[PDB]
DNA sequence: TTAGGGTTAG
């Protein structure tokens, strides 16, 4: 996320038409922190091993205090504005395609969004999921069309994982099929890495992760929802 | 009696202006009626409007639109003015279907009972909900509802013999008031010093105004034509803020007025209290409050259950809701004035907030 | 004390049954010198849990058994050691050191997984059952003296040579149940008195830490042949002072938008269980952790405190990992829960919820037979007196008028409306077609001093129109015609507003039956505050009113009118 | 080497 505090050694120093800019050198070394304030300096670092210092931890609580407060978003589903943008974090439930520049991600956050989202004309066959967590509960999840060059990215994920999708476009629908009227949510993510668009797989260690599960916790047993799993002779529990 | 000179108005901080009290008869007279607004009546700092009484009838005076009843309860003595009630619109009596004679019958058992509930006798146990009145000099009760008290014997007038100094200690006695008493005590109350300032005061004070006249809609200069409106707005601080044009004092004044009536009534379009329908006119503004045709409207839209879903939801979102109406009605409609008529909605019940930005009715 | 689950179990020719000792009144059972003994008691209780899952269609199928699914039954005993007798079975027949430590508090029994044991053995843990202490050492470790234990050592200086973490896991979890905080326990090891026995674990020759205990240079896994024994020596009571001394809190940490409850723990006494069904209607299994679903439960603990005149209601829920509840959970029990986690919804209701920091214990039995205590009976101006005011009562209030009234006949399968059965969801959603009635409706009341808005639910209307069941049930069999029907009035004395229609005469019979004085009598109505009484719902300033009757328009300051939910109407003496 | 931050039109 922006806002982390990274730490680059042996980093090489290159130029182009005077603009400098830093590359992964020969012998280079790395580390990186998280941002907030209030919270333990954990290292998130893949170089060799490493030994931290007070000076070093001392920069980054130093580079938090002034990010925070010398230089100076958080979004539900149930709270979007019907065209935008935003740099959304769900779980995938499933991936697919129907041939063309494009690629299926269908996601939940677990909150209502106030127009349902638009629902595409899939193959079916090409879906790959688990029917068990999403078709009793579908209201509560989304679709969103990646294309071009994240198309390869999509295409290469697995199911069951966590994602940040940086600048997801958000776009309003008012039509069906035989077009009637109903008003709806798109979700898209353009090619091309401008502006920022782009995926990332979020480690099931990061306390944002740790933030929606928090919220799950409520959106089911606090759900307050209508009846589901009618056939109460489906349980067994661990039969 | 500083303490018994409770705020101006009475207001209801107090509960009991709200519900029917239940003081001894011979007290009913005692009470002042408040010198500040008539058809109210003070007892221990606490303000009453309806009151409670039941004793025995002693005497008739039987009249085209209302009897008058004259009731003691052992203390004391009063009159009480029970309007009268026709059966207009009759119901007959006919040999209908089993479900329609049921019907029929039932509502003949409701309406034969209390015609007997009602009708009333000399000596007779007597209840009486209503207000307290004042006609000739002498004090009354005009009743809301009135109804034969069906004791055979006095054990429930021993309850209210021996209750009522209860609930007198408890609740009636108790003179003192405990409001933190937020007074803006007049700082800057002849000259805002502030155009903007000047104009909040105008909105705050015209609203009043207009809630009070109970207008719906309006000319923005009939307004500007109002004299506690015109003097609020024409104190020294418009007349030096506009005096740039010395040799038209007047003529700048009165169009700086006009403008900063012009401030008042945008600033209560961005409040969402007053808004410009789409009449074609450029100073004509309807009143949200009294806007129960709007209010009737995005009722209906959840009252009847949300009508796009096919899916059994139990009200709509507040996007979904302000998109329906704008959909059905006119995209131009703020959300300001959703957000108020939304808020007068529950005030009135007529609405409920399940959550933040989801509501049912 | 079983190896597999820890529980005290009886054992005896054919079989086994669970137990659930209790020291005396409100204390726990403290000394392991009690395993293995005979235990003779006679005022005891024995105890079941049916645990059914019929699947019944409609109230009707209740009067016959071709419904039910499955069954199964807990059973298990629960007495104190004052009334039953120990007896030592007298030894059948025809080198070591021990300190002494203060223990501050217990992690609950789960089946973690574990550490590389701090630079030693490299195997992978897999899950296991274990748990883990925190404590402090007094005095220094003793070696073996016959007449108990010699003089301690050289007590260390440091912190950490008395603070120490005690790990348990494999078969010294028999060693659970005996265990609870504040009390000083000894710890004995048999062997050749040695150095270094206890002093330290941060880097050893094995110890399978688990993933939260990591890093810690204090801990200590005990072997085998090691066990623990109580201390109570009068030489020692000045340390034993922590009688009366429990782990609580102050109500204001709780009821209180922050931190959550790793900070605190309350007395309670519970009042219900039931399933966590709207868990299973969103079936996710720890975000698919867990696997299959044994389903969650929820309780309502009357939360207790010193602090307070009232006892706030606080949901606590259950789920799957800490399936099944402990032992002696149950209406009327007097408990006194340690480290919950508390979540307050975005929908804005405090709820707390079982993690492995958590762990449960019993102060009471429940009481014989079932008492009676009566709702106070008070006057709703008491509400709004501005302190803090009773929770749930009774008051002698009037009828005034009836503002809204609703009635549905829906399909007991799906959650929407349905006439006769024919269900909109018919064949959709819900297979079956078959419809149960359902009523709504708000009354405002008075009584001497206050006003307030009464919503009342379910067949409670039939009372709130007086009407006798019988009668009301044939009305009812009309209105199941229409199959819904909503009214809306004015107001008092008023007709029908606009949001409902005036043509049918059952609609004007209607009309005029909630306009009747023989509604509008008096009636001893009892309730709940709608809104429990914490930080939850904020404050606000007071509305602007301007009436408009009798002389003249009353402009005033108001505050937002009582909404009180329906439990109890009553006439009176028949007062009309 | 490439790229060397800034909105698609799906
Ligand atoms: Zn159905």
């Amino acid at each position: 996320k922006n806002g982390d505090i990274v730490r680059f050694h042996r980093l090489k120093i290159q130029v182009y038409k005077k603009e400098t800019q830093g590359i992964t050198s020969s012998g280079f070394a790395s580390l990186t922190f998280e941002g907030t304030l209030g919270a333990p300096i954990i290292p998130r670092t893949s170089s060799k091993y490493f030994n931290f210092t007070t000076e070093d931890h001392k920069m980054v609580e130093a580079l938090r205090v002034w990010a925070s407060t010398h230089m100076s978003t958080l979004l539900k589903l149930c709270d979007v504005q019907p065209m935008q943008y935003f740099d959304l974090t769900c779980q995938l439930l499933g991936k697919a395609e129907v041939d063309g520049a494009s690629f299926l991600l269908k996601v939940w956050d677990g909150t209502r969004t106030p127009f349902p989202s638009w629902r595409v004309l899939i193959q079916d066959l090409v879906l790959e999921g688990d029917l068990s967590h999403i078709h009793r509960l579908q209201n509560l999840t989304i679709d969103i069309l990646v294309y071009d060059n994240h198309v390869h990215v999509a295409r290469s994920l697995k199911v069951g994982s966590f994602l940040r999708i940086y600048s997801l476009h958000t776009k309003l629908q008012s039509m069906n099929s035989e077009n009637q009227t109903m008003l709806s949510l798109e979700f898209h993510l353009h090619g091309g890495t401008s502006y920022g668009r782009g995926i990332r797989v979020l480690p099931e260690s990061n306390s944002d992760v740790d933030q929606l599960k928090k919220d799950l916790e409520s959106a089911n047993l606090t759900a307050n929802q209508h009846s589901d799993v009618i056939c109460q002779s489906e349980p067994d529990d661990s039969f | 009696r500083c303490e018994e000179e409770t705020p101006s108005l009475l207001w209801g901080l107090d509960p009991v202006f709200l519900a029917f009290a239940k003081l001894y008869i011979r007290d009913i007279l005692d009470m002042k009626e408040s010198r500040q607004v008539p058809g109210v009546f003070l007892y221990n700092g606490h303000p009453i409007k309806q009151v409670d009484v039941l004793g025995t009838v002693i005497g008739v005076r039987e009249r085209d639109a209302f009897y008058s009843y004259g009731v003691d309860d052992s203390t004391g003595v009063i009159n009480c003015i029970c309007w009268k009630k026709l059966n207009t619109e009759s119901v007959s009596a006919a040999p209908s279907a089993a479900r329609e004679l049921s019907l029929t019958s039932q509502l003949k058992k409701l309406q034969e009972t209390i015609e007997q509930k009602t009708k009333i006798e000399i000596g007779d146990t007597i209840r009486v909900r209503g207000s307290i009145r004042t006609y000739r000099e002498e004090r009354e009760i005009h009743a809301t509802t009135y109804y034969k008290v069906d004791d055979p014997v006095w054990n429930i007038q021993i309850a209210r013999m021996l209750e009522l100094p209860t609930i007198y200690r408890k609740v009636y006695d108790q003179p003192f008031h405990s409001s933190a008493l937020e007074k803006e005590e007049a700082l800057s109350n002849p000259g805002a010093l502030d155009l903007p300032s000047l104009t909040s005061l105008l909105s705050e004070k015209a609203k009043e105004f207009l809630m009070e006249n109970r207008v719906q809609s309006f000319y923005q200069q009939e307004l500007e034509m109002v004299e506690s409106l015109l003097s609020l707005a024409n104190q020294p601080v418009i007349h030096s803020a506009s005096s740039d044009q010395v040799n038209f004092k007047k003529d700048t004044t009165s169009k700086a007025i006009h403008s900063i009536f012009k401030n008042a009534i945008q600033l209560l379009q961005e409040k969402g209290l007053v808004f410009q329908k789409d009449d074609g006119f450029d100073n004509l503004y309807y009143v949200t409050r009294e806007d129960k045709d709007l209010h009737r409207k995005i009722h209906r839209i959840i009252q009847q259950d949300c009508q796009k879903p096919n899916h059994m939801e139990k009200g709509c979102h507040f996007l979904h809701i302000l998109a329906c109406a704008r959909l059905s009605i006119r995209p131009g409609l703020s959300e300001a004035v959703l957000q108020q008529v939304l808020e007068l909605l529950e005030d009135q019940s007529d609405i409920v907030s399940t959550m933040e930005h989801y509501y049912t009715a | 004390a079983s190896s597999h689950k820890g529980c005290l179990q009886l054992r005896d020719q054919s079989g086994s049954l669970p137990c659930l000792l209790l020291a005396k009144h409100s204390q726990p059972l403290s000394d392991p010198r009690l395993i293995g003994c005979l235990v003779r008691a006679e005022r005891f209780q024995l105890i079941v849990e049916r645990d059914v899952r019929s699947s019944f269609p409609s109230w009707k199928e209740l009067s016959m058994p071709g419904f039910i699914q499955k069954q199964q039954a807990r059973v298990y005993v629960q007495f104190f050691l004052a009334d039953a007798l120990i007896l030592p079975v007298p030894r059948p027949c025809l080198l070591g050191q021990s300190r002494l430590f203060l223990l501050c508090h217990k992690e609950a029994l789960m089946k973690r997984n574990f550490c590389v044991p701090p630079g030693a053995s490299p195997e992978v843990p897999k899950p296991a059952l274990s748990f883990y202490v925190l404590g402090s050492w007094l005095g220094g470790t003793q070696r073996k003296e016959g007449t108990g234990w010699g003089l301690p050592e050289p007590q260390g200086n440091d912190d950490n040579d008395q603070k120490v973490h005690l790990i348990f896991f494999g078969s010294s979890v028999r060693w659970f149940e005996f265990l609870h905080p504040g009390q000083v326990y000894r710890l004995i090891a048999p062997g050749p008195a040695t150095p270094m026995l206890f002093e330290k674990d941060g880097s050893s020759c094995i110890s399978r830490r688990p993933l939260e205990l990591a890093g810690c240079a204090s801990c200590l896994t005990v072997q085998d042949n090691w066990t623990l024994e109580l201390e109570s020596s009068q030489d020692i009571q000045d340390v034993l002072d922590a009688n009366k001394s429990l782990p609580e809190s102050s109500l204001t940490d709780l009821l209180s938008d922050n931190f959550t409850d790793s900070l605190v723990s309350f007395s309670a006494e519970i009042l219900s269980r039931t399933l966590c069904e709207p868990l299973v209607a969103s079936l996710w299994m720890k975000l698919g952790n867990t696997g299959a679903m044994r389903r969650c439960v929820k309780l309502t603990v009357a939360l207790e405190t010193a602090e307070c005149e009232f006892p706030p209601h606080l949901d606590v829920y259950i789920e799957d990992p800490h399936l099944p509840p402990s032992l002696g959970l149950l209406p009327g029990a007097r408990v006194h829960f340690s480290q919950l986690e508390k979540r307050v919804s975005r929908s804005h209701n405090v709820y707390c919820c079982f993690r492995s920091s958590t762990y449960v214990q019993v102060l009471s039995f429940p009481p014989e037979t079932t008492i009676s205590i009566p709702l106070p009976h008070i006057y709703l101006a008491e509400l709004l007196q501005g302190g803090q005011s009773p929770f749930q009562a009774t008051a002698s209030c009037h009828i005034v008028s009836v503002f809204s009234l609703q009635l549905f006949w829906v399909c007991a399968y799906c959650t929407s409306i349905c006439r006769q059965g024919k269900c909109t969801r018919l064949g959709s959603t819900c297979p079956t077609q078959t419809a149960i009635s359902q009523a709504i409706i708000r009354l405002l009341v008075e009584d001497g001093t206050a006003e307030a808005v009464v919503t009342c639910r379910n067949h409670h209307v039939a009372a709130a129109l007086g009407l006798c069941p019988r009668e009301w049930a044939s009305l009812l069999d009309f209105v199941q015609v229409p199959g819904r029907v909503v009214l809306q009035f004015a107001g008092p004395g008023a007709q029908l507003e606009s949001s409902a229609r005036v043509d049918e005469p059952m609609t004007m019979f209607l009309w005029t039956l909630c306009t009747s004085p023989s509604v509008l009598r008096p009636i001893v109505l009892s309730f709940e505050l709608e809104r429990k009484p914490s930080k939850i719902v904020p404050l606000e300033p007071p509305r602007l009113q301007r009436f408009q009757c009798g002389e003249l328009p009353f402009l005033t300051h108001v505050n937002p009118r009582l909404r009180l939910s329906c439990l109890s109407i009553r006439e009176s003496e028949y007062s009309s």
